[PDB]
């Protein structure tokens, strides 16, 4: 279907504790596929996914020197902002950037973009039109006006519509196979003390991928919309994820409640009950 | 009405005598400064680009050994040493890292006497 | 300019099988700045060896990282994840609940 | 392929 | 990264169309072509630029470029020349990536001589 290539960049300063830490992470369809950390010994632009190891050392050297160069401009920007905001040089700060494009199954551009953030707050963004900017405060206006006066958007656009796309095309060919991987969840239910006239039933789903999943409880066909306990889908630390949901049902009435699990990997939405 | 102030404008010197050039930025909108050499054949060549106060760097082209430093946000220096042939040094300023809008100063014509 | 406090989540990779070896994960997210010190205890201990995933961030700008350390659950084995971060005054530590 | 970021 | 200008010198009458060639080389997908002027006083002056990602030829003053991406050519076209245009025209391309930006690569240079009428 649709795909996208993005780059998440962070530049964080460590006042009088060395140079700022620069990290550029690359994603394809939300899957990290390349990375560059400056705090690594002899920094290199490492391939994060196997299907990437099929690129020539020429590419790896190119992208490494690109990052190093960006790491430099960023080291400068940090100081520039420091002055836009009149902030002590002694405090630490952060610049984050998100750049990339999202293309449709037709291979056409659906949305390109570039957003900046300073200390966790949106700084400036490139608009839908890929021609204008939107500043989020007095400081960003300066960058805005400069970038207007320099044609930055035009150059940036040129990258989002072309360079960025073509490379998304190339990465996908070498790794679509892998990007299709899917792991169906395994589910079981658990009964819990919960002292009183009630009990807790926890519906577990583990070892699944992608992280997208939905867990829901039912009482004799009708669905439960209240007092459902859920936990943010979490990484099992082995490529797969896990998540659970629970409800405190009146004791005895265990059977009357059933759990449901929907996941693109499953051939069909499994149904759990808890079996004594 | 000019962006950079380059000094000394010219210099006559006996081969080997070291020479100190200085460049002054008269506009905060072009903090990206660089050094360019133009040899006696009129050929321009890039030497350095120092953006931050503190940045030091050396390079050696045939005929001269250089050493440039971005002393302050407004002062960029250069130290020409062991000069064997004439050359004129150009100081340049640009709005940002990308460039594409670099203005050349008047230069520092250095002559070997 | 604003700081975001962490969200801790300690849980096992596989279901806690008393006696049998497993991996204890301490998932930390929703925080900013990225400066954070994460450590895993054991009845108050401080398991010296503790692998830490690389850090990344979500489209809302906040960071998230995954810490773990191979272990073995026992009926009387306490486990927690102490986390120090500029957002909180004192390190909020959360204990591992085999059931969660 | 990464973008050549400019200055803020 | 070999921007070259073959013409050592060009002498032509005023009010005449003169075209100064410049061939270039770069691997970068995006880049920038430039044309500068130097006078007897010894000062360089920016004239016009070309953006690799614009299929149309740039235009400023009476200067015009014949950008031909497929043939890496980007000559300068000075129309209705005069006694002031007489100078040395340099052709330059900004390109390498990272340690570039403010690193332009200049050509050997071509001296234009605009001969008056009387
Ligand atoms: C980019 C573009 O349109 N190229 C044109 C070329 O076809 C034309 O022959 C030349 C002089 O007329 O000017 C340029």
């Amino acid at each position: 279907g649709p795909h996208s290539l993005r780059y998440f960049v962070t530049a964080v300063s460590r006042p009088g504790l060395g140079e700022p830490r620069f990290i550029s992470v690359g994603y394809v369809d939300n899957t990290e596929f390349v990375r560059f950390d400056s705090d690594a010994e002899n920094p290199r632009y490492e391939p994060r996914a196997r299907w990437m190891e099929q690129e020539g050392p020429e590419y790896w050297e190119r992208e490494t020197q690109k990052a190093k160069g960006n790491e430099q401009s960023f080291r400068v920007d940090l100081r520039t902002l420091l002055g836009y905001y009149n902030q002590s040089k002694g405090g630490s700060h952060t610049i984050q950037v998100i750049s990339g494009c999202e293309v449709g199954s037709d291979g056409r551009l659906l949305r390109g973009y570039q957003q900046y953030a300073y200390d966790g707050c949106d700084y400036i963004a490139l608009n839908e039109d890929l021609k204008t900017w939107t500043a989020a405060d007095m400081a960003a206006l300066i960058t805005k006006h400069k970038w207007e006066q320099a044609g930055e958007a035009e150059r940036l656009r040129a990258y989002l519509e072309g360079t960025c796309v073509e490379w998304l095309r190339r990465y996908l060919k070498n790794g679509n196979a892998t990007l299709l991987r899917t792991d169906s969840p395994k589910a079981h239910v658990t009964h819990h003390s919960r002292p009183e006239d009630k009990v807790t039933l926890r519906c577990w789903a583990l070892g699944f991928y992608p992280a997208d999943i939905t867990l829901t409880w039912q009482l004799n066909g009708e669905e439960l919309i209240q007092d459902m306990e859920l936990v943010e889908t979490r990484p099992a630390g082995d490529g797969t994820f896990q998540k659970w949901a629970s409800v405190v049902v009146p004791l005895g009435k265990e059977q009357y409640y059933t759990c449901h699990v929907y996941h693109q990997g499953l051939p069909e939405p499994l149904t759990l009950r808890w079996e004594p | 009405v000019t962006l950079l102030e380059q000094n000394p404008r010219w210099r006559l010197v006996p081969r080997g005598q070291a020479v100190n050039l200085r460049c002054i930025l008269k506009n905060s909108q072009y903090p990206w400064m660089s050094w360019y050499q133009q040899d006696l054949q009129k050929q321009l060549q890039w030497l350095f680009t120092l953006r931050s106060p503190g940045d030091k760097e050396v390079k050696s082209l045939p005929g001269a050994d250089y050493l440039a430093t971005r002393v302050t946000d407004t002062e960029l220096r250069l130290q020409v040493a062991n000069m064997s042939q004439g050359r004129t040094l150009y100081c340049t300023c640009s709005a940002d890292r990308v460039g594409n809008t670099l203005y050349f100063g008047e230069g520092s014509r250095l002559i070997v006497v | 300019m604003i700081q975001k406090t962490p969200q801790i989540q300690v849980y096992s990779r596989h279901p806690p099988e008393n006696g049998k070896p497993n991996i204890l994960n301490c998932y930390v997210t929703q925080f900013h700045p990225p400066h954070i010190e994460i450590q895993m205890l054991k009845n108050g201990k401080k398991i010296p060896k503790v692998e830490m995933s690389d850090m990344s961030f979500s489209k809302d700008w906040s960071f998230y990282i995954l810490a773990h350390t191979e272990f073995t659950p026992t009926e009387t084995d306490t486990y927690a994840c102490r986390v120090k971060h500029d957002s909180m005054a004192e390190p909020k530590t959360v204990y591992w609940d085999r059931d969660m | 392929s990464q973008y050549y970021y400019n200055s803020l | 990264q070999k921007v070259t200008q073959t013409q050592t010198s060009i002498s032509v009458m005023e009010k005449t169309t003169v075209t100064m060639d410049c061939v270039y080389e770069t691997q970068d997908s995006s880049y920038f072509l430039f044309w500068y002027k130097q006078t007897a006083s010894g000062e360089i002056v920016f004239l016009i630029r070309q953006d690799s990602y614009k299929k149309e030829n740039a235009t400023v003053g009476h200067y015009s470029l014949n950008f031909q991406k497929p043939k890496s050519s980007i000559g300068l076209i000075i129309t209705a020349t005069q006694i002031e245009d007489s100078a040395v025209y340099f052709c330059a391309m900004r390109g390498d990536y990272g340690g570039s930006g403010n690193k332009l690569i200049f050509g050997t240079g071509t001296l234009l001589s605009v001969k008056p009428g009387s």
